[PDB]
């Protein structure tokens, strides 16, 4: 566990708090967290994150470690804009994702930042909107599930 | 031709100097509408800008229908075609809608000419700069004059702008610096968020003060140490020249001085524990300030 | 505090304490503590 | 590719000068701390003197 | 007969790092015992005890600024010994070169 | 007075520790800056060959 702590260069407060509390991580509730590569590759990207937030990172963790952070506090961290990181929370919230994403965990689990961020991610690499990728995604025309 | 037609001529040869950009373009710069009218055997600006290549065999042009630029609305082919023209998102187009103009409440604007060149005009302040339309609010909001509209602007006025946006961009080029960077340093709202770093401040100003006596010296003079070693600086005096200046200043949305600070610090502060507190929120923001 | 105690006694002043719980802080590993301490046995001498 | 590691070897250097102990900000606590201790005890020597 | 373009690659990202800080409580002070000794005696044995408190101290933060600049020499040395294989295969692809 | 060259000897040290540190901080930030012209020469000469 030593081997893991320094191989995946998390800071030691935001260890402290996977270690603590789990949940906060998205991990399964009630159980005690897993050095499984799955976990590992998580807060492998979980730390390159917090590396990337740079000065901003000391403010953004506390605010996430009580439940306070917002889409637009994180925006101004990451210097993007407001209204995309809040449009790409709307969108996630919309579609079903496992596990789902409800306005009272959306900054609140690491698992719903992460896919805010994913949508994000693939809307910039598009170069298009949020709007565009559930205009996208809506283009299920090889199944029987729905129209 | 005549004084008025004659004065422009001379900015359209300086823009197009200086931004080497075609005639049209500076001319969009001096506050000029869009032409509908093609001529020289070539397509119009307007053909150019929205209607070639044609768009699911839709013409664009302007009417009396209304167009929403809102970026969660989804709005119809006529969005689509002002995205295009632009290269830009739905998010920072809404964002270029709120930078040109203020009055706007809704995202739904009037398809008629002259909204169409103000949004070009918006566009290109940040086009010929380099920088996008985030950068673009940010360095107007740090100029001083993004409370100014561009769509009700005197000629001379915009003038102006562009000459203080060509100076700051210079200045930042000349200094290395990121337009982000200096949003920061002359930004005014404080993130009301406790910190490590700041509860630290806080312990050791609250441990270092305790037992002090007013009349037997400054009070600004005995907190300076401690904030010079909390706030990492260098000397001590630049932490009481700091702490004059934000005095003066009053940070916050409630204006907050030594005073007060030291007061809070002696009342309401329990070092070690993690309380909320009404007032705790502007005693991050004076921290904040600080910093800056 | 066990010379405090013996200043509270030699002297009537019950109300005067003079050794503060600020002398050890974990955050910097408890760095330069004594020294404190020292400059408060030197407050409590000087009033004594 | 070596340069672009060099890149990485730098970085991760320079992350470990800011988030050792023994740094910067440790620094510039003893020196404030300390600084305001030597002037109080000053205060009281030149009184015994 | 169309010459293609040359697009070309943009400059490398400034690679960042996130500093945190750590905070941790202020101390709690014992419960004070009253004792048998007039006080400059108590004072030159508590001056006596504070002074070596002093003394750990200082032996304290010598021994943190040498563990830490050791973990500096041990970095650097694991950092050159990876450093040095690319320049290895750099030479075998000289030689086929030639 | 003994007690004050004590803590004046310390404090002496402290001075020249933070600034030692405080530049070796700025070399890292530097170096870190000076490794980019260098990631760009490399990769134009790769469009020279």
């Amino acid at each position: 566990l030593e081997m893991v702590y320094h191989s995946t260069g998390i800071n030691e407060n935001a260890f402290r708090l996977f270690v603590t509390k789990p949940e906060m991580f998205g991990a399964a509730t009630g159980a005690a967290p897993a050095h499984d590569a799955l976990s590992l590759i998580m807060l492998t990207r979980f730390a390159d994150w917090v590396n990337a937030l740079g000065e901003k990172a000391s403010s953004v963790l506390a605010a996430f470690e009580a439940n306070s952070l917002t889409a637009e506090q994180l925006a101004d961290a990451m210097n993007l804009d407001a209204n995309l990181l809040l449009q790409a929370s709307i969108q996630a919230q919309n579609h079903q994702h496992l596990p789902p994403v409800t306005p009272e965990n959306a900054f609140s689990c690491w698992t719903s930042i992460n896919t805010i961020l994913q949508w994000v991610n693939v809307a910039q690499q598009l170069n298009v909107a949020p709007q565009g990728v559930s205009a996208l995604v809506g283009l299920d025309y090889i199944q029987s599930m729905k129209e | 031709i005549n004084t008025d037609v004659l004065g422009k001529v001379f900015l359209t040869k300086y823009y197009m100097q200086r931004y080497a950009i075609h005639a049209e373009t500076a001319l969009i710069l001096c506050n000029a509408p869009i032409s509908q009218r093609s001529y020289d055997n070539q397509p119009s600006q307007f053909d150019r800008l929205f209607n070639t290549p044609l768009l699911n065999g839709q013409y664009f042009s302007t009417g009396d229908e209304e167009i929403d630029l809102n970026s969660g609305s989804t709005g119809d082919w006529r969005k689509t075609i002002l995205k295009r023209a632009f290269n830009i998102d739905d998010v920072s187009l809404f964002r270029l809608l709120w930078i040109t103009d203020h009055d706007n409440k809704d995202g739904k604007i009037k398809n008629n000419l002259k909204n169409l060149s103000n949004l070009y005009i918006g566009k290109l302040l940040a086009d010929i700069h380099q920088l996008t339309i985030d950068e673009l609010d940010l360095l107007l909001i740090a100029v001083g004059e993004g409370k100014t509209n561009l769509s009700a602007i005197s000629d001379k006025q915009l003038a102006t702008l562009i000459r203080k946006l060509n100076t700051i961009t210079s200045w930042l080029h000349t200094q290395k610096w990121s337009v982000f960077q200096l949003f920061i340093m002359t930004s005014t709202s404080y993130n009301k968020t406790l910190t490590p770093e700041i509860k630290n401040l806080l312990d050791t100003v609250y441990h270092g003060l305790q037992g002090f006596d007013k009349d037997k010296a400054d009070l600004l003079h005995v907190m300076a140490p401690y904030i010079a070693a909390t706030l990492q600086l260098s000397s001590e005096n630049v932490a009481h020249s700091v702490l004059l200046w934000a005095d003066k200043l009053q940070p916050g949305d409630g204006a907050m001085t030594a005073e007060k600070f030291w007061d809070w610090l002696n009342t309401k502060y329990t070092p070690g524990s993690s309380e909320a507190v009404e007032t705790q929120e502007h005693i991050v923001q004076y921290c904040q300030a600080l910093a800056q | 505090l066990m010379a405090e105690q013996a200043y509270r006694w030699e002297l009537n002043d019950d109300s005067a304490r003079f050794i503060k719980p600020g002398a050890w802080q974990g955050t910097y590993a408890g760095l330069l503590a004594g020294e404190t301490l020292m400059l408060s046995l030197a407050q409590m001498e000087d009033a004594h | 590719t070596s340069l672009k590691t060099q890149q990485e070897q730098t970085q991760s250097q320079l992350a470990f000068l800011q988030r050792k102990f023994s740094n910067q900000a440790l620094y510039n606590w003893l020196r404030g701390r300390l600084a305001a201790i030597y002037f109080q005890f000053y205060d009281l020597a030149v009184a015994r003197c | 007969l169309y010459l293609p373009i040359y697009a070309t690659p943009a400059d490398p990202k400034a690679l960042l790092s996130a500093a945190v800080a750590t905070s941790q409580g202020g101390g709690w002070l014992p419960e004070s015992f009253m004792s048998l000794w007039r006080f400059p005696h108590m004072l030159e044995n508590a001056r006596g005890m504070v002074s070596q408190l002093t003394q750990f101290g200082s032996t304290l933060q010598n021994i943190i600024e040498r563990q830490d600049a050791e973990a500096l020499n041990a970095l650097l040395q694991n950092q050159a010994a990876e450093l040095i294989l690319t320049n290895l295969s750099i030479q075998d692809k000289t030689i086929e070169e030639l």
